[PDB]
RNA sequence: AGAGUGUAGCUUAAAAGCACCCAACUUACACUUAGGAGAUUCAAUUGACGCUCUGA
């Protein structure tokens, strides 16, 4: 049961537009995380 | 009135307690003041998530101290949330803590440390 | 003519009417009630009655309490009570569906608000 | 330090002209309704599900510690004991690709 | 939530004094779960009901409320204006025939006699229309 | 009474995987999206994409595609790992990679000398030996690996006692942190159970129960 | 094999009242407003379909 807090929505009233993109922290673990700009796959070296 | 058989039939301010350490004594052990930081690069996974933990704790009958959050870090944005717990009985340790632990959505880690 | 019990003035609700509209919402039933000021129930119109439940979908909705004040002030035409105090709670009394009640009870043909007691 | 990040951007003023078009028709809204009553259904028995696992489990500890309290005197007294090692209890959540 | 608890402490016979001491089927419900299913099953019904624009026929209602739990209703309204304690010294029954009295307006309409109601002299200056679904019978005023 | 003595471990694994969505999870899913979308607050990349392309319209009179071109590219560059490393094995049951969106058990083939029984993996605990150093040398005792668990507490999750002389079982719970599981293929039998097996490999009701304390999830 | 038996979670409720869930105000919780889901295990007080316990 891993998906029952992550259907979400912005509860706020200033927020702008966030996007579904996938990260990439060392080791090849893609999250989605609401980023601006869709960059789509992010990585820290 | 005093010499009434009603006398104290008004009186409330007993049942009101107007007004940390573990308390493990003998039997009747528990755990003292906790702590659980939430961090995610979403607000939505930490503050709903925090919601779940929330509401999971009221519904188990957990007093629940404060739910705050602490400020983010510059580096993306690290976002965290402080929920505090006090009063966890002997199964009540590991039967709460499975489902926080069979409940985080998506990368978001935990902590059970505690004050200060 | 008849005696408003006037006092009362520390303890919610007032009971200085003589008849009372009281809606109990419950978890499941918009019921209505119509009294007088001894607890004698004079006129009601609950949703726990075969002969409104099955014409409705849901029994607490606005739906349930634009009906319940249609026929409840049909029911007190037909009754002969004209006149009533309904108090709401300040959170009940902005609800959309005592608005709805009451413009059902004032549509319906029922004044909500006595005449003055003569002296 | 009482120093938070719940203000709002004070950029997120003047330029609020993007979107005064939001107008839905009748089906997505009956659909829209249709999500909200089932997927109100979806979570309640959801938490039913989870407080059978809490019920359950629950009666299944407290009937352990029973037979232990019976079966063992002197290990049911150490049984209540608390660990020291929960103390800086950490534990991520799940990913999408293992390494 | 007090105030539920509150009022069942308010009708609960106390020990001390009071404010009141001075002051005083199976087929049924097989076809009623039929009906209600075969009721809540409309898409259109349930549009107009999450709508807040659905609306009640009173006729139905009205009948079928004589049928079903009116006699009780009317038990409480003869109750409420004495004709219990003064028609009969307080014993009580129900009125399980569902009469239906009416004076003749004119020759157009006609003033129905309720439960409670208001009716001149002039308009009862004559024998009222008197209907009612039965098979013997005396009638009183 | 000669009791027995029996303590056992009932060995958990984190899913590393999220589970994926139902059909009406992805349904309510799209719906909160599209109503973020209808209530947020003017994103730059929009004002850098509309406006823009409004002036630049503006100098035609008289790039953002670039961008999400670039990241759509590099968006299909890097392959996804998968999270059904499963199916395409469908039989290594010694696999800790077996499943990875469920909670999977430490389960071994047992033979005793009365009986020949697929046991979840106890321990001949004595006075002198804790419940809780019972469980802790039931980590380093069979699967000969150097696994790191965590325990939560000294509080157990079930108990079965059977008997010919008495006896007792208890059942408690860790959790693997990391695992350095060398040689998978051992002589020994672990076969890692979701749910589902759990029914298929134990039969008995000092076994077909074991699941009352499984977090099913 | 036998015993206790049996209303949706609970009810010395008789198809009800609390509990329960979603959405909004809330950092959150709570209140409130809007909506949602619910059972008398089957046959004539009785027998047999299901739960628990006492055994093998």
């Amino acid at each position: 049961d891993s998906s029952r807090a992550s259907l979400t929505r912005v509860h706020r009233q200033a927020y702008a537009r966030l996007y579904p993109v996938l990260l990439v922290k060392q080791d090849g673990s893609t999250i989605h995380i609401r980023y601006r700009e869709p960059r789509r796959m992010l990585a820290m070296p | 009135y005093k010499t009434k058989p009603t006398h104290g039939i008004g009186k409330y301010k007993h049942l009101i307690k107007a007004e940390v350490r573990a308390i493990n004594l003998g039997t009747d052990y528990e755990y003292g003041v906790l702590n659980i930081h939430l961090t995610a690069y979403d607000m939505t996974l930490a503050e709903s998530y925090a919601q779940y933990v929330h509401n999971l704790c009221n519904s188990l009958s957990i007093k629940v101290e404060e739910s705050y959050a602490m400020p983010t870090k510059t580096i993306l944005t690290t976002h965290e949330r402080v929920v505090q717990i006090s009063g966890l009985s002997a199964t009540f340790a590991e039967i709460f803590l499975e489902i926080i632990q069979s409940s985080l959505p998506e990368g978001v880690r935990l902590s059970v440390k505690e004050h200060t | 003519v008849a005696r408003k019990e006037r006092g009362w003035r520390t303890v919610f609700p007032s009971r200085e009417f003589w008849h009372r509209l009281r809606v109990i919402r419950t978890q499941h039933h918009v019921e209505a009630l119509v009294e007088h000021q001894n607890g004698k129930v004079v006129v009601s119109a609950s949703t726990r009655e075969w002969a409104i439940k099955k014409h409705l979908y849901s029994t607490r909705n606005v739906v349930a309490c634009e009906s319940i004040g249609r026929v409840l002030a049909q029911r007190c035409l037909e009754a002969g009570i004209n006149f009533m105090v309904y108090q709401p709670t300040p959170w009940e009394a902005a609800s959309d569906s005592m608005k709805r009640l009451q413009s059902a009870m004032t549509e319906g043909g029922v004044v909500l608000r006595e005449p003055q007691r003569i002296y | 330090i009482p120093i938070e990040d719940f203000i709002t951007p004070l950029k997120f003023l003047d330029k609020a002209r993007e979107r005064p078009q939001v107008e839905l028709t009748f089906e997505e809204t009956e659909r829209r309704a249709l999500l909200l009553k089932k997927w109100s259904l979806y979570k309640q028995q959801e938490r039913k599900m989870e407080r059978d696992t809490i019920r359950a489990m629950l009666e299944a500890q407290q009937e352990a510690l029973e037979e232990l309290q019976l079966e063992s005197p002197k290990l049911h007294a150490e049984a209540i004991k608390r660990d020291p090692n929960l103390f800086p209890f950490e534990k991520e959540g799940p990913h999408y690709t293992p390494p | 939530r007090y105030r539920r608890r509150a009022e069942q402490e308010a009708q609960a016979p106390h020990w001390w004094r009071t404010y009141r001491e001075y002051f005083g089927r199976t087929q049924q419900l097989l076809e009623r779960k039929q009906a209600i299913q075969e009721l809540r099953a409309n898409v259109e019904e349930e549009r107009a009901a999450r709508l807040r624009t659905a609306s009640v026929p009173l006729d139905a209602v009205r009948a079928e409320w004589e049928r079903t739990c009116g006699p009780y209703h009317k038990q409480r309204l003869a109750e409420y204006y004495g004709l219990y304690r003064d028609l009969f010294h307080g014993a009580t029954f129900v009125p399980r025939v569902p009469l239906h009295v009416a004076y003749a307006v004119g020759e157009d309409d006609l003033m129905p006699v309720y439960c409670g109601n208001e009716v001149t002299p002039t308009e009862a200056a004559q024998a009222p229309e008197v209907t009612y679904e039965a098979e013997l019978w005396t009638l009183l005023l | 009474s000669p009791w027995r003595l029996l303590g056992a471990l009932c060995l958990q694994r984190p899913p590393v995987v999220s589970k994926p969505l139902t059909p009406l999870q992805e349904e309510m899913a799209s719906l909160l999206q599209q109503i973020e979308i209808e209530r947020s607050l003017y994103s730059d990349h929009e004002l850098r994409a509309l406006d823009e392309n409004q002036r630049l319209a503006k100098k035609k009179a008289d790039l953002a595609q670039d961008l999400e071109d670039m990241w759509e590219q590099k968006f299909l560059q890097f392959k996804l790992g998968a999270r059904i490393t499963e199916a395409d094995e469908k039989n290594d049951r010694t696999s800790l990679n077996r499943k990875l969106d469920r909670n999977l058990v430490l389960l071994v083939r047992e033979k005793f000398g009365d009986q020949d029984v697929w046991i979840l993996p106890q321990a001949e605990w004595q006075p002198g030996e804790t419940l809780r150093g019972t469980a802790e040398r039931t980590l380093a005792t069979l699967s000969e690996n150097n696994m790191e668990a965590k325990f939560l507490g000294n509080a157990p999750c079930g108990h079965y006692t059977f008997k010919f002389l008495g006896a007792k079982v208890f059942f408690f719970k860790a959790l693997l942190l990391t695992g350095d599981f060398s040689q998978a293929g051992n002589k020994g039998h672990h076969v890692w159970v979701t749910k589902d097996e759990l029914g298929d490999y134990l039969k008995p009701k000092y076994l077909a129960q074991v699941r009352r304390f499984v977090s099913d999830l």
